[PDB]
């Protein structure tokens, strides 16, 4: 039981830590969209309406 | 609990039994000693002064009449020891009471912390192996001819043979496990 | 911040005080220490992250949808105009139900406002709750888990063929 | 004993779930601030739900 | 009686290996398969999935939604409109049958 | 959907071309793999449903049902290994392609646009599903449990057939999409309540309602546990999807047509959630304890609201994970003692402390504990069918209090009291094991976090 | 909790010693292995008490089936280290 | 005075008329049953106590209960009047019964609705 | 209900049904003259089906 | 490599592949359905300056 | 809530030192053994009887 414990806590953390520490990095020195007028004549692309960076970077790259 | 019962209680052992709940069912209505011991008294005379009763007839009524006396007379909420059944504390450690064969499946850095331990756990398996067999014969060679039998086991009649079927009892939980 | 038109809050109307007692307010100090050794901390961090914001600032649009035809104006059988008919009048469906949460907010929020006066105090944002669920009640109610701008205009019009009957017996 | 705790309050939490289906419906909240413009109707059905939850 | 094999016994697993998985009988193949389940199924799985799902922006026009409905509450009050009318569809748009 | 179909279609030569070392390793590595791709079909950012082509689609209904599949197969083949490793080689590897099929029909079942194509799929998986119940069935009874399986389906699937051809001969055509939109209102003739028969049946069989069930009990008690992970946990699920798909072209019968099998329903959730408290056998009790879930679900699609729609959505997930789950904590103590009668292992907490707490997470998953989504599809479940009729609480009420009841009772009969000391064939917990039951109870309680994505079409 | 553990010398003494209290039995013939019904001249009745006696001094019962063979004090004092464990 | 048995509050032994019979062909009964227990009891313990076990002991009293209670039940059945009569009630008799409770009352709201004497003050989820 | 009286009526009938059809169809002699014969009565229903729906 | 490391490990190239010609297939649907690119009500506009396609 | 947990606390005090006994025929005298335990009781239980000025 302690050997399954400490494998599964293991391998959460393995790639857990690196994601929480990049959302932490990403949320304060990058910071979300502020809402903005859409300028006169100007398209937006489709990933200009979202706010976080993470969610901007995987519609725009790969939606 | 030691001691398999019998196909039938003798008329001694039924009388004995109630007068030994009559006594604790007396103890529990009167709760202070020195008013129990006074009716304690006097219950025992009850049973003094049929006790050389010789009809047998007239004696098996006489345990008739007081069991139904018994009965309503009972102490509807009886005192009970805590670790009898129905106390407070029976079975209250049967959560703890894990058997010897787990340790069987202890994983060898688990049994490094007790090297002391399971050498002596070794002796004990080393010699339950070697008496099985002998402990087999001996039961077989003593069973009865008639089909009457009962739950009581005999002793080891021989030198250096233990009584037969004794793992269970002997390796058997402590009251209180940890 | 939010808009103070959408979510209104009356003005706070705070007392002086006027502390009649010589012991010391507890509370007094306990914020004045609060607000130095957590307080103060805690915006510094902030101010920090705002800074590092303002210098990525990037921007996000609100979508706009233009109109387009009604159900009313789809010839029956017409898959290619019920479909961008049916995909308004969901869009619509959607931000009727975030208007219905927005009445509700200001309703709960001006019931914990108003406290001991809120059977007084609450007439304005019970009857605009009490109005805006009537008109939801009109335009949704009974629709069903297959609710469509088709299912709604059928109710529309069995509801105004019940009100001009009405009319036109008076 | 344990399952008897459970067996009772699971019997009491029948009325909850009652309250609760009904506050939906007929105040469309389960928040105390909207379920407070009950005040006028007939809670009946709800108040028994609850009395029983509380039993 | 026929020929048929008498029933297997019980076995314990951990008797040979006591570091048994679970997996497989061979050791290196059961801690290697033992690391695989661990890794994709948690490390990459339920911790990527989990952070993929988390950042879908504005699931289902949910977040749009509420901002549209500020836009139309704030514009319906200012010009002294109703919030929410009781007809979808404009009345001139219905031509209801003469009966 | 061909970017999460043709790699689930490679996990088959993948596992004839691996080394028998390396098959296990490889094919449930890919499958995980894979499961993380189908969360592609979750990134919704607007209204308007993925139409891909007009072969696949998903939209909120089918999404759920898909990532849920997708997952179910690296379970399964967890499940599997222990009781599978006295097979030869390519007597494994028939298995495993067995399981990698199902995982292929049913992602194109619930990604269908078109209703034959899927009625082709639907009749499909029974292929595979009897080959699986019957080959690795471990019981004689498995072959009868086999023959119920088929026909029950099959001729409840009959009708379906002859209602889906003659639908299409009066419109033109079965894709879904536009049946929805150009559908108009049925005459109430006694031919048109043939067709709602028909169309419903098949689906009704599949839950199963009460009355034609006596085939689930059957095939879970007889089959091995990969099969019943994936009865318990996706096919009865195919029914359900059925119903939603195709009750939109039955308005407005199903208003009276409803009534024989919201009754069924309502009343037999309480027959078979009464029968769990009196089974001798596990997998039987967890069995019937599913029949009464898929009750509730039968309810809430035939009463047709946007409540009753959201909380069988979220049920149908919720009691896969779970039923699934406890099909596996089942299957572990079975594996060591070879038995499936409850009451004969005992007080097992004191031996097994940790599958002791996945037991009982399980099981409070199971009488709808809150704020879990076993209890909020329920809970919606209760609201709509209050609305319907409010007498309805009083039979949901009963049902209530005996589901906290067989779900304590089979915790406490197994878990707890005396150990039962004569079985020295306790082994510990595989390290397989108790990542099994983790792999069920954390997307439990991570969809417990976000029961946005599984709300369904209506919400 | 606070109680020391039992110990055959001191099972044995106490066990002497309810019987020394005992006006049916004279102390000074009394030893361990005096017989009660033999030895000591007491009949079934005076054993059940003696029983019920025991079980008030230790605070645990003895069942009937085997405290009807109880009829010595050392007899007693086995039953009694068996029962709670004491070896030594 | 006097106790009245119940099923669910039995007879006390000490109160049965047959718990003080003593006549031989009782006790040969006695006899006999403990002989049976007392073999039964030797199988087990030497099972039990057996070094080389290495499985559970199989209890054949138990899969007989369990088979009596499932396989068996089909087999063994009759239709009789009484079992027809009660599952013809038990079966159909509650689904009759609750089809009329929520057919009536479902039928009354129509009618309240219709005729709008039904108070839909703030209900807009359903 | 589920152990006796839904087996009965649902699975258990179905196939005694079609075991009891499938035993009075496929007990045949192998004579062929009983086939022959059996044969002639098919050709006499048809020529009276024909007879009768003639206009 | 070798031919003892190659016929082991080459079968993991099987499911990526599956999964790239699975996305090159899914790219094929699109380009079949562009009858109503830049068409609908909903969405259509005049192209940008240097646009040939609104979506490909 | 403040003399019932005490209450309870006094008697699982008394509880445990008379080695888990928990019935009251088998007790007594514990005003003069168990000082403490004993004054914490019946600060309770006349705290629970309504005595004036206590909880
Ligand atoms: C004097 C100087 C000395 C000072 C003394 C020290 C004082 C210390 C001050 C303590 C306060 C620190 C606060 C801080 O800096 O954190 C802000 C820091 C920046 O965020 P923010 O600008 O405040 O707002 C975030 C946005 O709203 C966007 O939020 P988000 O959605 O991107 O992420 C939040 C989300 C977390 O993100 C997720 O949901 C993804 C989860 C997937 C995890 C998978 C791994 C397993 O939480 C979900 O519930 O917050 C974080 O990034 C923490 C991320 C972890 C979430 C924890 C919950
Ligand atoms: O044509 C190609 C496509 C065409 O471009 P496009 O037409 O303009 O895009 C719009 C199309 O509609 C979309 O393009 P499409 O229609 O042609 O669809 C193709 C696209 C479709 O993309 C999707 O959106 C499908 C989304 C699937 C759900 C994925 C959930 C999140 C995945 C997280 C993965 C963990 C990351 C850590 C590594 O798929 C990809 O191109 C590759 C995406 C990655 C899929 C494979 C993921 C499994 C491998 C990672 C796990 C391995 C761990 C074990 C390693 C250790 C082994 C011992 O171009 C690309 O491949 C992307 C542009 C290049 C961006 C490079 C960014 C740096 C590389 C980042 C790698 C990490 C990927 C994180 C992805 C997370 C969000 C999906
Ligand atoms: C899980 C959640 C994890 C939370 C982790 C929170 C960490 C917060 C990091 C911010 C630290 C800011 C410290 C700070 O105030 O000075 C930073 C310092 C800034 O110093 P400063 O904050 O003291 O500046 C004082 C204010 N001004 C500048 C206006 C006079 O950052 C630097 O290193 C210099 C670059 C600017
Ligand atoms: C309880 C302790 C919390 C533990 C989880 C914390 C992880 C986390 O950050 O999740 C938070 C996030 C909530 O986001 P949100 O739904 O938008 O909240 C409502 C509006 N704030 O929640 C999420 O977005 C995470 C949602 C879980 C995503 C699942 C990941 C993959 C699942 C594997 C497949 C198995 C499930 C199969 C069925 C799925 C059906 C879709
Ligand atoms: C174009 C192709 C692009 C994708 C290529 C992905 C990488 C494929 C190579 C990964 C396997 C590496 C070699 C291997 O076989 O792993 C060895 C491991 C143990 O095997 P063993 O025989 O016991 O040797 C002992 C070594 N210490 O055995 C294992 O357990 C390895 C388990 C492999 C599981 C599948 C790996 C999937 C990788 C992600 C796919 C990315 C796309
Ligand atoms: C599921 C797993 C997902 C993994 C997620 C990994 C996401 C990685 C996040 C990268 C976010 C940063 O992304 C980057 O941000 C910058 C901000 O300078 C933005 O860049 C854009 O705006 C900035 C604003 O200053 C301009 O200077 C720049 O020229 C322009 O391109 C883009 O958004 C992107 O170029
Ligand atoms: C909730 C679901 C409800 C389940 C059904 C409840 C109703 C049950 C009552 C059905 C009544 C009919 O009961 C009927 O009894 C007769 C009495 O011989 C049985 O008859 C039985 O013996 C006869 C000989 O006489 C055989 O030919 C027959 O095949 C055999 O079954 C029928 O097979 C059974 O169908
Ligand atoms: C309206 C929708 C529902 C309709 C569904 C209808 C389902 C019909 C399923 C037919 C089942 C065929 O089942 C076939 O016959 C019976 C079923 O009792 C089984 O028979 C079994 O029980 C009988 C006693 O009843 C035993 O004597 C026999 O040895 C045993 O095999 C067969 O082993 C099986 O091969
Ligand atoms: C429109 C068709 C819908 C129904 C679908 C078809 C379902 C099948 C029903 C007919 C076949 C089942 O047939 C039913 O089961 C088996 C045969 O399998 C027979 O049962 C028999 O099985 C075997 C083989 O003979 C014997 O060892 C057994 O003792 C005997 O009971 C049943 O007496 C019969 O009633």
């Amino acid at each position: 039981d302690a050997r399954f414990l400490r494998l599964m806590k293991f391998y959460l953390m393995l790639t857990g830590i690196p994601v929480i520490i990049g959302i932490t990095l990403v949320n304060i020195f990058i910071g979300e969209a502020e809402l903005a007028e859409i300028p006169e004549g100007y398209i937006p692309e489709h990933w200009e309406y979202y706010k976080h960076p993470i969610s901007r970077w995987i519609a725009r790259n790969f939606y | 609990a030691f001691c398999a019962p019998p196909a039938y209680l003798t008329h001694q052992q039924k009388v004995l039994r109630l007068y030994k709940r009559a006594l604790r069912h007396l103890e529990s209505w009167c709760i202070h000693r020195d008013k129990y011991r006074y009716f304690a008294c006097l219950m025992r005379a009850r049973f003094e002064e049929h006790k050389n009763e010789k009809d047998m007839m007239r004696a098996t009524q006489l345990l008739r009449e007081a069991e139904e006396e018994f009965w309503q007379n009972q102490h509807p909420q009886p005192y009970i020891f805590p670790d009898s059944p129905g106390g407070t504390s029976f079975e209250r450690y049967e959560c703890y009471k894990v058997p010897e064969w787990c340790l069987d499946y202890w994983h060898p850095s688990e049994k490094a912390m007790y090297p002391d331990y399971f050498s002596k756990r070794e002796q004990w398996k080393k010699l339950r192996m070697e008496s099985w067999d002998r402990e087999v014969k001996q039961l077989q060679e003593e069973t009865s001819p008639d089909g009457i039998m009962t739950e009581a086991l005999p002793p080891a009649r021989r030198e250096g043979d233990l009584p037969p079927l004794w793992w269970h009892i002997v390796t058997r939980p402590r009251e209180r496990p940890t | 911040s939010w808009d103070k038109d959408v979510y209104p809050e009356p003005p706070s109307r705070t007392p002086a005080p006027s502390p009649q007692t010589s012991l010391p307010n507890p509370i007094t100090y306990l914020t004045k220490a609060y607000d130095l050794v957590v307080d103060w901390p805690v915006t510094l961090v902030r101010e920090f992250i705002e800074r590092q914001h303002a210098k990525n600032r990037t921007y996000y649009y609100h979508r706009q949808y233009r109109r387009v035809p009604d159900i009313t104006e789809c010839k029956e059988g017409d898959v290619l105009c019920i479909y961008e008919a049916e995909m308004q009048w969901r869009r619509d469906f959607k931000v009727d139900q975030e208007i219905m949460n927005i009445i509700q907010e200001r309703l709960k929020a001006c019931q914990q406002r108003e406290g001991e006066n809120y059977q007084q105090n609450c007439a304005k944002e019970l009857e605009q709750f009490t109005k805006v669920t009537k008109a939801y009640q009109d335009r949704y109610l009974d629709l069903g888990a297959y609710y469509s701008a088709r299912k709604c205009l059928a109710k529309q019009k069995q509801r105004m063929l019940e009100e001009r009957k009405a009319a036109r017996q008076e | 004993a344990a399952l008897q705790a459970i067996l009772y309050n699971r019997i009491g939490d029948i009325g909850f779930i009652l309250a609760m289906v009904w506050f939906s419906l007929n105040m469309n909240s389960w928040e105390l601030q909207q379920i407070m413009f009950s005040n006028n109707n007939d809670n009946l059905i709800p108040l028994m739900g609850l009395l029983i939850a509380a039993t | 009686q026929w020929q048929e094999d008498p029933e297997p016994e019980d076995e314990n697993v951990y008797a040979k290996n006591p570091d048994f998985h679970g997996y497989d009988s061979d050791p290196v193949v059961d801690v290697w398969n033992m690391r695989a389940v661990f890794f994709f199924g948690f490390s990459i799985v339920l911790v990527f999935g989990t952070t993929f799902v988390a950042y879908v922006p504005d699931y289902r026009m949910q977040e749009w939604a509420r901002r549209e409905a500020e836009r139309l509450v704030k514009y319906r009050e200012v010009n002294g409109l109703p919030i929410m009318e009781s007809n979808y569809f404009d009345p001139s748009k219905i031509q209801l049958p003469e009966d | 959907m061909l970017k999460i179909i043709l790699p689930s279609l490679m996990l088959l030569p993948l596992t004839w071309l691996s080394s028998p070392k390396k098959t296990w390793t490889n094919v449930t590595s890919y499958s995980f793999l894979i499961s993380l791709t189908s969360l592609t079909l979750l990134w919704q950012t607007d209204e308007n449903y993925k139409n891909f082509s007009n072969m696949f689609s998903s939209d909120p209904l089918s999404t759920p049902l898909i990532i849920l599949t997708a997952w179910l197969l690296p379970l399964m083949l967890m499940a599997s290994q222990n009781h599978l490793k006295k097979d030869n080689n390519v007597l494994q590897k028939l298995y495993i392609s067995m399981l990698i099929s199902l995982q292929i029909l049913l992602i194109m079942t619930f990604s269908a646009t078109e209703l034959i194509m899927f009625y082709i799929l639907f009749e499909a998986t029974l292929i595979p599903t009897l080959i699986i119940i019957t080959r690795w069935g471990n019981q004689t009874e498995r072959l009868n449990a086999g023959i119920y399986f088929l026909f029950y389906t099959l001729i409840g699937s009959i009708p379906l057939l002859i209602a889906l051809i003659l639908i299409q001969n009066h419109v033109g055509t079965l894709n879904l999409m536009i049946l929805s939109f150009t559908t108009h209102t049925l005459d109430a003739s006694w031919s048109n309540n043939l067709l709602w028969l028909a169309c419903m049946m098949a689906f009704l069989i599949k839950m199963p309602l009460y009355g034609v069930h006596l085939w689930l009990p059957k095939a879970h008690v007889e089959a091995p546990i990969a099969g019943s992970m994936i009865l318990a946990a996706i096919l009865l699920k195919l029914g359900s999807y059925g119903m939603i798909r195709i009750s939109i072209i039955l308005d407005p019968l199903t208003k009276y047509m409803a009534y024989p099998f919201i009754l069924l329903s309502l009343w037999g959730m309480i027959m078979t959630s009464s029968i769990c408290l009196r089974q001798t056998d596990l997998k039987s009790l967890i069995a019937y304890s599913s029949v009464s879930h898929m009750a509730l679900v039968i309810a809430s699609i035939m009463i047709q609201t946007p409540w009753s729609f959201m909380g069988a959505t979220m049920l149908m997930i919720a009691h896969g994970l779970t039923s699934s789950l406890l099909f596996c904590l089942a299957n572990s103590n079975y594996e060591r003692i070879h038995s499936r009668t409850m009451i004969m292992a005992r007080g097992l907490q004191m031996v097994f402390p940790l599958m002791a707490t996945w037991w009982l997470m399980a099981s409070l998953a199971n009488l709808a504990l809150p704020p879990s989504i076993n209890l909020m599809g329920e809970l919606f479940i209760t609201m709509s069918l209050f609305s319907w009729s409010n007498f309805t609480i009083i039979l949901m009420g009963i049902n209530i209090i005996i589901t906290g009841m067989y779900s304590m009772y089979m915790i406490i009969t197994t878990q707890r009291g005396k150990l039962t000391n004569h079985m020295i064939n306790l082994q510990p917990s595989h390290t397989r094991e108790l990542t099994l039951m983790a792999l069920h109870m954390i997307p439990l309680i991570l969809l417990t976090t976000s029961p946005k994505l599984i709300t369904g079409l209506t919400m | 909790s606070d109680a020391p553990p039992l110990t055959l010398d001191g099972i044995k003494d106490r066990v002497l010693y309810v019987l020394k209290l005992y006006d049916k039995i004279d102390p000074e013939k009394l030893s361990v292995n005096s017989h009660f019904m033999k030895d000591l001249g007491l009949d079934s009745l005076d054993q059940v008490e003696i029983i019920m006696a025991m079980e008030d001094e230790f605070g645990f019962e003895i069942p009937d089936i085997d405290a009807e063979k109880l009829m010595c004090p050392q007899e007693i004092v086995d039953y009694i280290a068996d029962k709670k464990d004491v070896y030594e | 005075s006097k106790y009245k048995p119940a099923p669910l509050a039995t007879l006390p032994s000490t109160l049965d008329p047959a718990e003080y019979d003593v006549s031989p062909e009782t006790r040969r009964a006695q006899v006999e049953r403990l002989s049976i227990r007392a073999r039964l009891k030797r199988e087990y313990l030497l099972q039990y106590n057996d070094p080389k076990r290495v499985s559970h002991i199989e209890d054949p009293a138990l899969i007989r209960w369990t088979y009596a209670r499932s396989a068996n039940i089909y087999p063994n059945f009759r239709p009789t009047p009484k079992n027809s009569l009660l599952g013809a009630v038990a079966g159909f008799g509650p689904l009759i019964f609750w089809y009329y409770v929520f057919k009536t009352d479902r039928d009354r709201k129509e009618r309240l609705i219709q005729e709008g004497k039904l108070d839909r003050k703030f209900n807009i989820s359903y | 209900l589920d152990l006796i009286w839904l087996e009965k009526t649902i699975p258990k009938s179905t196939s005694t049904l079609h075991t009891n059809m499938t035993t009075l169809t496929t007990n045949q002699k192998g004579l062929i003259k009983l086939y022959f014969m059996s044969f002639l009565i098919n050709i006499i229903l048809i020529i009276i089906l024909y007879s009768i729906n003639l206009e | 490599t070798l031919f003892q490391l190659l016929r082991e490990h080459w079968v993991h190239i099987l499911v990526p592949a599956g999964f790239v010609f699975g996305c090159y297939l899914d790219r094929k649907d699109d380009e079949k359905l562009t009858a109503f690119r830049n068409k609908s009500m909903l969405f259509q506009r005049e192209l940008r300056p240097n646009e040939e396609v609104t979506w490909k | 809530a403040f003399f019932k947990a005490m209450l309870f606390m006094c008697s699982g005090s008394i509880i445990h030192s008379l080695a888990d006994e928990q019935d009251i025929r088998k007790m007594g005298n514990i005003t003069k053994i168990m000082p403490f335990t004993s004054s914490c009781l019946v600060i309770g239980s006349l705290a629970l009887t309504g005595m004036p000025f206590l909880t």
